[PDB]
């Protein structure tokens, strides 16, 4: 799951496993952000059954 | 509709007084679109009866 924490400032970074720890704050508030953003829905009445 | 009440209230829980006499025969506990369904037989019943 390495991608996910270089997704933000390793730009520098050459190899495709590796990542900057230096930037994992930043990757880490990012991906939170998003995850607040990806559950902003309301939710819908559907319909039930005995 | 006198018919109706008083059938519909042996499957719910129904406040009109009514003395029971089938409650040792099982049955669920009817919510409205099984009492819809229960209705929907008694009516075409009645229709095709006269």
């Amino acid at each position: 799951n390495i991608h996910l924490f270089k997704q933000l400032l390793n730009t520098e970074t050459l190899s495709v496993r590796g990542a900057n720890p230096l930037m994992f704050r930043a990757n880490v508030l990012h991906m939170l952000l998003e995850f607040v953003l990806d559950n902003l829905y309301l939710n819908r009445h559907t319909g039930f059954s005995q | 509709v006198q018919t109706l009440v008083t059938l519909v209230a042996q499957i719910s829980e129904t406040q009109y007084p009514v003395d029971r006499y089938l409650d040792w025969i099982p049955s669920l506990r009817a919510s409205a679109a099984t009492a819809a369904t229960f209705a929907e037989w008694v009516n075409t019943s009645m229709k095709t009866a006269f």
